[PDB]
């Protein structure tokens, strides 16, 4: 019941912004679906997420959860930190973990400075500076490590780091075989949330 | 006594059930007339507030009428009971349904809750009709407490009686082939005319607007 | 366990094997194999020995309840009815012969719950070595004495050629009018 | 248990194709070489299938049921959703690649797992391998009837001769603002 | 039960009014400080243990409610409103609004036999603090500042007599011991009183200690 | 109050069971079921645009059964219903077709349940059943709203009852289709009308043909 | 990962790393797996990181309802039990550490719902190292330096000897108030 | 059941009264100790005939007396038992007397509120431990008090107990105000372990409260 | 008598028409339809000098928003199922929900409240006011009867605007939202107003910039 597929999304915080790209192609064990698929959903208002998983499961659990941020905004009049939208999440796929979602997730927000949330099909969820999902991730968190941290050796210009985030995903293109050629990237700047079909 | 759905009277009479016939018997008129040449049920509701529209009428298929009168709440929920029921009778059985079990099951549907203390009947009495070429065209009436029966038209609601005489001109009304309707404007003296006709290729169809106006421009 | 019976000119005549087996040693000297679920019907049932006496002992009294419920001599379908809609919910053949408004009646039921009318049956071990015979000898209309000869037969070479079936033989012949039953055919 | 091996679709402005062969395997070999595989929802909507016959029908049963309701009108793409929603339900199953198709244009796929998608060309079964790549090759937006048509009949030329289990003959739909047309002929 | 009356008004629930009257008085008054929360202490017989019984409450860390009517009815809303409210931030920290806290008192309110309790919940959660008066109809209402208790019946005359918004927290301590302290029989203490508190900063709730209100008095 | 619900009187006898005949013996729709020699008749009255072609008490319940019935119409359409599913589930569990006493097992008890329990009320409608038994004999029954198998040669419901049965000795003093239909549609004119025999063929149970309604009527 | 905790005279103590690594890949070294419950109370999660998680943040609310409940502090053991109730039904062992007693009681229930009481648990599938300093290195009880030290020693060989757990260290020395908070890099010097 | 105009619940306030006739019973409170003493009356040939009245134990550290229907006290005593011992359970640590306190007043509240069910006909009072006593009345309400009464004419025997009450006392002299209170049911709770006092014991004590009022 | 599971002699069921004598008690609240737009103002009543009075207006979904004037319990229930069936649908179907779906469903929910006797009728009535593509404005009589409307006004003294609205078509001035609004402040005449229609949805414009509009009324 469950079938693996590489949404390859990544997430990365800058100084005063969060950066969320994604490989939009999709694929069963070895051939493409379509070329473009939306491997990233909209979160209602600050926030944007994404996931990897087998796609009925991320498309249903986007789903669920746009329906919780709807619900929940409109029973308080009040669009949720994104805090409570991780924390949700935990308990949404906590709450099914005897039959587990295959959808690996990320969270990408702002509290007014990316504020993030990435982690693993059962919501052992973590904050981080950065995150990488799907089968594009073990090969990109070391291009991600060095670029930002550099913990054995001015890191979030937004040309800088959309530089980074675009060389890391090309290369990420050519060493696996999942990652698709296209990609959208959102940048959730504190006016609002821009996409961009970079490829 | 008078106070049950369910308990009788001292002459076997069941005036909770008979009070029903007072509710119908104050709401609005919903002719259906029957053509020898197809079915044409009616509405003349008497409900700036909106006036454009407010159909009595609504199919259970594309082939099958209903129309009502009593309450509008309850018999809306029939017209769902029987949409439910004719679908279901299509998963199971593969066609639709003949016009004559579905009226015997909303007889069984409104009859049920006559029986019941708490349970409140339901108000408003019903039309069920279908015509085909093979079919013949038939007008079931649906009294609540059961006893639905077949028609050659039936004019039910408020001012139903005062109708039976122009209703009761069947062959005059059964001598129409497409101006049945010409003749139902003056013999009345919002309005929902409709069609299961030979011209209607037997399929549901409210009457059209510009065939509306040779009606009423007829006088 | 053989079981065989076998209709005759106007009466079923059921006849079965009396020994119980756990496999190895034998667990019994004796059983019955022949209960009656009514004057004018028995049944025959083989396999496991606890189910038999199980789904026997509740369409018994199925079929007595219901006679008592009801004018008509429970004739004999019905009881096949119940049975094989019993085992059909779910390990235990059965044959049954019953005589009513149609004929002597003869059912055989397997253990997954189907049924067959027969003109004559055996199921258990014997079931082959009494085909053998059974088959071989079966006349329509035979003299009731005949079905008294035959079926001992049969039964006693469904017994001496299996390990697994042995010991004294009982038979019944099911008139309508009455059973008429012997503890030990034998 | 019976399987249809391949179906698929195709879009372009003034309407939209969708076909498929008409035979039905019955494991190794052919029990219905007539079979009718694509079925029509809606006027202006249809359903093919390319897996096991039974779910298939089973699903064909209640998107129609689900439609009388309604029959604005219900949209292929709430009719898409539906159809995915209700594989994954079923799968916590169905064996199918249903894909629904019509009226602008909107095709839909779903794999068997409620895994769905929208593109302007979509092949369901061994077509995707031995017709889709071909008919990504040669598809263009646009293509008038005959250089569509003319298309994915090579591309069922090329998949009936790949494809281990087809029908030589294709019962054939192409949805137009007319309404839609199913057309009869087969080859 | 809910046998409407040919006046409209739906019966019981009207019936159910009066049950507050039994009330012993409360007055809560949000301030642009945060808000204070007096009640009757003079309540309390000679032998029960004194001052051991609070009218006043917290359903959460930073919400604090006292009760008009019934003290069971209302033992029974508070018990479900802490859980409830407790509940809803079972994994992510913000506790609830405290208009939502109190929309699910009273959508529960709504629906045996309708409770004989208002409430008059008090919180900081929005920036600012936030007064709620749940009446037993399920009516929910926002005042800034507002009585409970039989005494509200003219007392509540003395809030429109003081009330402005500009106040610390202490003014409005003052305020609201004025008005609470006018309808007692006793000459307010600690004993006449059981005051709390919810900061506009520290947010927490607070009952005040009695050596407090013996000092202001 | 005791009248308002199914329970004892002080004088020990209970009522509303008497109302519920009432309804019955106002009813007004008179029905005389005789038993023919090897065979057996059942027949009522037919009783505008209403259609008299559909119009009928008797009704089958299986081949071999049928039972006219008379009370209040939706408790028997109902208890027809009833009725089929009571043959259904009896040949479903045990493979006969039902002896016409086996029906009014289910019959009867199902409409006696409404008696003890208050909430449900009573059973309107009461009629005969007559159908062939696995004993050759012909088999004719009825049942009152209080529970009763009954057991009869010859009966007569509705607003006439034992007012006919002395009517009916007349012609029991000369009770083949010939002989046994005329003493029916006779006992129809000795106090169109639809006539319903078990003996058409011996075992099944039809309605007598349309054509062959006046002979009878006119020898 | 590596959890530690052990009392010397002047409070219960929680040491930690920080590292949370999904198979030989490391999700994250950044988690913290030290959770507060009641304001004195303390646990630390040891093995699945969800569910663990998830355990936790039910018991802070299982104990603040209770807290509210009798408007208080509820005792250790209590925590403890409750978590020795539920997960009985079905995960990740887990310590906990409070004041109630004069002294901090320390506790550490299995998977398997096993409860236990004493001096210096340690879990994660680097305790056993810690586990073998914390005898070796702490017979009896100690000093603050002594025992910040020792727990910044013990899980350095932890973080040494095991390639299953590392990263940051994290010592919380609990004072009978509420506790501490300490982070530290590499410590190898 | 329901609301009246005025707004009073009628089965409540008729529930009290079986409480408002009924034995007389007491609690008398200190530090690590407290003395509980009702009274219950029965026909003298019969010693076994109220081995029933004794003050309950709900546990060893808990306590309890009541005055009403002893039908309905078997029920509400025996839910709190099953009670004390689910929460000492699910605690491994015994109950407090303000959590059964607050148990006891949720349940024979919820009798008043949720239909179906007769409500209460029994007001009970409660020692445990420091020490502190809880009496419960039938609307469901509970209060802590320094000393109490339940029971027919409990305003005679306590507010003359205010006339004569004084706070911490002897283990033993703290009894006498029962008894200048209120034959007679002692327990005496202490040690967090209730005890059914002696029968000869207060003998002594027996004559003197006979006879000081006498003499 | 005395409940709503029984119908009066009349006819007429009494706990129902009750809600009315609810429902006249709520202040007025007033809507208005342009062609692509729809405007409904409220009036939130003042329960003292230190209330902050109540919003009668809500949001259930994008484009849809209400208006209920009744009892507020039944008013939030409405609105919490309302908005939990919104989400369903666009949960199950990636798709905005059809107004007139949910219309029908919830007057669906206020019949099963009505028809039901352990559950009281509901003592208001929504003023849906919304689109999934053309302007719409529904009322929902606390009954199954639900009705479309062009100008709607309801609650106390809403009589005054009833016969307000005869005085203005509708749209007699659609093509200004500023001119839909001053006809709906005069139709009417803090207090509260709403719009929703075209590209922006539903809206609440209690902004002082409403309060600068106000004076519009007297400008
Ligand atoms: C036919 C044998 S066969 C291989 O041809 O099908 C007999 C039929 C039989 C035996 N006894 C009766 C009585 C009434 C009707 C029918 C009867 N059945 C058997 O030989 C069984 C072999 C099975 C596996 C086919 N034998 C048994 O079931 C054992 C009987 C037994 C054991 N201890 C006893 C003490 C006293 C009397 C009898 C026995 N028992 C078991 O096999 C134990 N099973 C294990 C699994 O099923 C339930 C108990």
């Amino acid at each position: 019941p469950y079938i693996d597929n590489g949404g390859t999304v990544i997430g990365l915080t800058g100084k005063d912004y969060v950066i969320l790209a994604a490989d939009t192609r999709l694929s069963l064990s070895y051939s493409i679906y379509t070329r473009f698929c939306p491997k990233i959903s909209k979160l209602t208002d600050k926030c944007i997420i994404g996931s990897s998983g087998m796609q009925s499961d991320i498309k249903t659990l986007h789903s669920l959860l746009q329906k919780k941020i709807q619900l929940f905004v409109l029973e308080h009049s009040h669009y949720p930190d994104i805090h409570v939208i991780a924390r949700l999440l935990c308990v949404i796929l906590y709450s099914r973990r005897f039959f587990p979602y295959y959808a690996f997730n990320i969270l990408a927000g702002v509290d007014e400075k990316g504020v993030l949330y990435n982690y693993d099909s059962v919501g052992s969820y973590c904050e981080a500076t950065h995150s990488c999902v799907g089968s594009g991730s073990q090969l990109i968190l070391p291009i991600l490590d060095n670029r930002v941290e550099q913990k054995n050796q001015t890191n979030f210009n937004l040309g800088d780091d959309i530089n980074f985030v675009k060389d890391a995903i090309t290369s990420a293109t050519e060493r696996d075989i999942y990652t698709g050629d296209k990609t959208l990237i959102y940048v959730i700047d504190k006016m609002g949330i821009n996409v961009n079909t970079l490829d | 006594y008078d106070l049950s759905v369910s308990t009788f009277s001292p002459d076997g009479r069941l005036y909770q059930v008979e009070y029903i016939y007072k509710s119908i018997n104050n709401n609005n008129t919903a002719l259906c007339l029957e053509c020898k040449d197809g079915i044409i049920c009616c509405c003349i509701n008497s409900n700036m507030i909106k006036k454009n529209s407010y159909n009595r009428i609504y199919h259970v298929n594309n082939n099958i009428i209903i129309t009502y009168s009593g309450f509008d709440g309850d018999a809306r929920n029939i017209i769902d009971r029987a949409r439910s029921e004719a679908n279901t009778y299509y998963y199971n059985f593969h066609t639709n349904i003949p016009l004559h079990i579905l009226v015997n099951r909303i007889s069984l549907y409104i009859h049920a809750y006559t029986l019941y203390w708490h349970m409140r009947p339901f108000a408003a009495s019903i039309i069920i009709s279908s015509f085909n070429e093979k079919d013949k065209g038939d007008i079931y009436c649906i009294e609540p407490n059961g006893a639905c029966y077949k028609y050659s038209g039936i004019v039910i609601g408020k001012n139903k009686e005062m109708f039976k005489t122009e209703i009761e001109k069947k062959d005059y009304k059964d001598i129409n082939v497409r101006d049945a309707i010409e003749d139902i404007y003056k013999f009345i003296l919002l309005v929902n005319f409709s069609w299961i006709c030979k011209e209607s290729s037997y399929e549901f169809q409210n009457i059209h607007e510009e065939i509306l106006t040779p009606a009423l421009n007829k006088a | 366990t053989t079981i065989c019976g076998l209709v005759c000119q106007n009466a079923v005549i059921l006849g079965a094997d009396t020994r119980a087996t756990e496999g190895p040693i034998v667990a019994d000297k004796n059983c019955s194999k022949l209960h009656y679920i009514s004057k004018n019907i028995w049944c025959a049932g083989a396999g496991v020995a606890g189910d038999l006496e199980h789904t026997t002992l509740w369409l018994q009294h199925n079929v007595e309840l219901h006679r008592l419920n009801t004018n008509t001599q429970p004739r004999v379908s019905m009881c096949v009815s119940r049975l094989t809609q019993e085992l059909f919910k779910y390990v235990c053949a059965i044959v049954l012969g019953g005589v009513d408004v149609n004929g002597p009646q003869l059912y055989g039921i397997h253990p997954h719950g189907s049924s067959c009318l027969l003109p004559f049956t055996a199921l258990g071990s014997g079931s082959l070595n009494a085909m053998a015979v059974l088959e071989a000898k079966y006349r329509d209309n035979m003299t009731i004495e005949e079905g008294k000869n035959l079926v001992c037969e049969a039964i006693c070479a469904g017994i001496f050629n299996d390990l697994g079936s042995g010991g004294n033989v009982d038979i019944c012949v099911i008139t309508k009018d009455s059973y008429q039953h012997i503890r030990p055919y034998k | 248990v019976v399987t249809g091996t391949s179906v698929i679709a195709i879009k372009y402005k003034h309407g939209i194709m969708i076909a498929a062969d008409r035979k039905a395997s019955y494991g190794s070999y052919a029990k219905f070489q007539n079979v009718e595989r694509i079925f029509k929802i809606n006027n202006k909507t249809v359903m093919g299938f390319s897996g096991e016959l039974a779910d298939a029908q089973y699903l064909h049963e209640l998107l129609t049921r689900k439609n009388i309701n309604n029959l604005d009108m219900y949209t292929p793409q709430h009719y898409h959703s539906y159809v995915s929603r209700v594989f994954y339900v079923r799968k916590n199953p169905l064996f199918n690649n249903i894909i629904i198709a019509g009226i602008d244009l909107y095709i839909g796929f779903v794999d068997m797992h409620g895994t769905n998608f929208c593109d302007d060309y979509i092949t369901t079964g061994y077509a995707r391998y031995f017709a889709l790549t071909l008919l990504r090759d040669h598809y263009k937006d646009n293509m008038t009837e005959e250089e569509a048509r003319i298309l994915i009949n090579e591309c069922l030329r090329i998949l009936y001769f790949r494809d281990a289990t087809s029908s030589n003959f294709i019962q054939i739909v192409k949805v137009t603002s007319k309404g839609v047309e199913y057309e009869e002929p087969y080859i | 039960v809910n046998t409407f009356s040919p006046e409209g008004r739906l019966f019981q629930v009207e019936y159910a009014l009066g049950a507050i009257k039994l009330g012993s008085t409360a007055v809560g008054i949000c301030v642009n400080d945060g808000v204070i929360l007096a009640s009757e202490r003079r309540i309390s017989s000679t032998l029960i243990e004194k001052d051991s019984v609070e009218k006043l409450l917290s359903i959460d860390d930073h919400i604090g409610c006292a009760m008009s009517g019934l003290m069971a009815d209302a033992r029974t809303l508070i018990d479900y409103a802490r859980v409830e409210c407790n509940h809803y931030k079972f994994i992510y920290n913000e506790n609830i609004n405290i208009k939502s806290c109190v929309e699910l008192i009273s959508e529960l309110a709504l629906d045996s036999r309708p409770f004989g309790v208002a409430l008059l919940i008090g919180g900081v959660d929005k920036n600012g603090p936030c007064l709620w008066y749940t009446e037993p109809s399920g009516t929910n209402t926002r005042f800034s500042a507002a009585s409970i208790g039989s005494a509200q019946e003219g007392a509540e005359l003395l809030l429109q007599e003081n009330y402005k918004k500009d106040m610390t927290f202490e003014q409005a301590e003052i305020l609201a011991l004025t008005v609470l302290r006018q309808v007692m029989e006793d000459k307010l203490s600690t004993s006449n009183v059981e005051i709390c508190a919810i900061k506009k900063s520290d947010q927490t709730f607070y009952k005040y200690n009695t050596d407090d209100i013996s000092r202001i008095i | 109050y005791d009248r308002h619900l199914t329970i004892f009187s002080p004088d020990g006898n209970l009522y509303q069971i008497e109302y519920a005949i009432k309804a019955v013996k106002n009813t007004n729709i008179t029905s005389v079921g005789v038993k023919g020699e090897n065979c057996a008749v059942i027949i009522s009255q037919k009783k505008k645009l209403l259609d008299y072609n559909n119009i009928t008490n008797i009704y089958n319940i299986t081949d071999e059964i049928g039972c006219s019935m008379v009370g209040m119409p939706g408790d028997c359409l109902s208890m027809v219903y009833k009725a089929r599913s009571e043959a259904s589930e009896f040949l479903y569990s045990n493979g006969y077709n039902v002896n016409a006493e086996t029906l009014c097992r289910n019959i009867c008890d199902k409409i006696q349940v409404y008696t003890q329990h208050a909430y449900m009320r009573l059973h309107a409608c009461s009629g005969m059943i007559i159908g062939i038994d696995e004993n050759n004999k012909p088999e004719l029954f009825k049942f009152d709203p209080s529970g009763f198998c009954a057991g009869y040669r010859a009966c007569v419901i509705g607003n006439k009852e034992q007012e006919s049965i002395s009517v009916l000795e007349r012609l029991l003093e000369k009770r083949d289709i010939r002989n046994t239909t005329i003493l029916a549609i006779e006992a129809l004119q000795t106090i169109e009308i639809e006539v319903a025999i078990v003996s058409t063929k011996n075992r099944n149970f039809t309605q007598i043909s349309e054509k062959e309604i006046d002979n009878y009527l006119t020898y | 990962t590596t959890t530690l905790a052990f009392k010397f005279k002047d409070g219960i103590i929680v040491a930690v790393d920080s590292r949370a690594s999904m198979g030989s890949f490391i999700s994250s070294q950044n988690v913290e797996k030290i959770i507060e419950i009641n304001k004195n109370i303390l646990g630390t999660m040891a093995g699945g990181a969800a569910d663990c998680l998830y355990w936790e943040k039910y018991l802070g609310k299982i104990i603040k309802i209770y807290e509210l409940r009798n408007n208080e502090k509820i005792s250790v053991r209590a925590a403890s039990t409750i978590l020795s109730n539920i997960l009985y039904q079905y995960c990740c062992g887990i310590i906990l550490s409070g004041y109630d007693h004069t002294g901090f009681n320390m506790f550490y229930v299995d998977d398997s719902g096993k409860k236990v009481e004493g001096n210096l648990f340690s879990c994660g599938s680097g305790s056993t190292y810690a586990y073998s300093i914390l005898d070796s290195a702490y017979d009896y009880n100690l000093n603050l330096d002594q025992a910040v030290e020792l727990a910044r020693n013990a899980i350095y060989h932890a973080t040494f000897r095991d390639g299953g757990s590392g990263g940051k260290v994290r010592v919380f020395h609990i004072h009978k108030n509420g506790y501490d908070k300490i982070i530290e890099g590499e410590d190898v010097f | 059941t329901v609301f009246s105009p005025d707004g009073h619940l009628l089965q409540v306030e008729h529930a009290l009264e079986a409480v408002k006739k009924g034995g007389c019973a007491v609690a008398i409170k200190s530090s690590n100790f407290a003395v509980l003493a009702v009274e219950k009356k029965n026909i003298p040939k019969l010693q076994n005939p109220k081995t029933t009245e004794k003050l309950i134990k709900l546990d060893e550290h808990n306590c309890l007396a009541f005055a009403g229907l002893n039908a309905d006290a078997r029920v509400l005593v025996n839910k709190t038992r099953l009670e004390c011992q689910r929460y000492y359970l699910n605690m491994d640590e015994p109950a407090p007397v303000d959590y059964i306190a607050k148990y006891v007043a949720k349940v024979q509240q919820k009798f008043t509120h949720r239909g179906g069910v007769r409500p209460f006909g029994i007001a009970t009072l409660i020692a445990g431990f420091e020490i502190c006593i809880y009496q419960t009345e039938p609307s469901g309400i509970y209060a802590a008090w320094k000393a109490q009464a339940i029971g027919k004419n409990a305003k005679i025997v306590q507010e003359f107990l205010e006339k004569n009450y004084q706070e911490n006392m002897e283990q033993k002299d703290c009894i006498f105000l029962a008894l200048k209170a209120i034959n007679v049911e002692v327990a005496l709770l202490t040690e967090k372990d209730l005890t059914f006092i002696e029968e000869q014991e207060i003998n002594s004590m027996v004559e003197l409260i006979d006879q000081e009022r006498t003499k | 008598d005395t409940d709503n599971i029984i119908y009066s002699p009349e006819g007429r069921l009494y706990q129902v028409e009750y809600a009315s004598e609810a429902i006249k008690q709520g202040t007025c609240a007033v809507a208005i339809k342009s062609k692509d737009y729809v405007v409904v103002s409220g009036l939130k009543k003042c329960i003292s000098k230190l209330s902050f009075p109540q919003e009668k207006i809500f949001k259930i979904d994008d484009y849809i928003g209400i208006s209920m004037s009744g009892i507020t319990s039944d008013a939030k229930v409405l609105t919490k199922f309302m908005q939990n069936e919104c989400l369903s649908h666009k949960f199950l179907y990636n798709e905005n929900i059809n107004i007139e779906s949910l219309v029908r469903s919830v007057a669906d929910k206020y019949q099963k409240n009505t028809q039901k006797s352990s559950k009281r009728a509901f003592g208001v009535g929504l003023m849906i006011a919304a689109y999934h593509n053309e302007p719409c404005i529904f009322e929902t009589r606390p009954n199954g009867s639900y009705f479309e409307y062009d100008a709607l006004s309801f609650g106390a003294r809403s009589h005054a605007s009833k016969t307000y609205l005869e005085k203005n078509l509708h749209l007699f001035e659609e093509c200004s939202l500023e001119e839909l609004i001053l006809h709906c402040l005069k139709a009417l005449k803090n207090t509260a107003l709403a719009v929703v229609g075209k590209n922006h949805p539903w809206q609440e414009i209690s902004s002082l910039q409403l309060e600068e509009y106000l004076s519009k009324v007297k400008m």
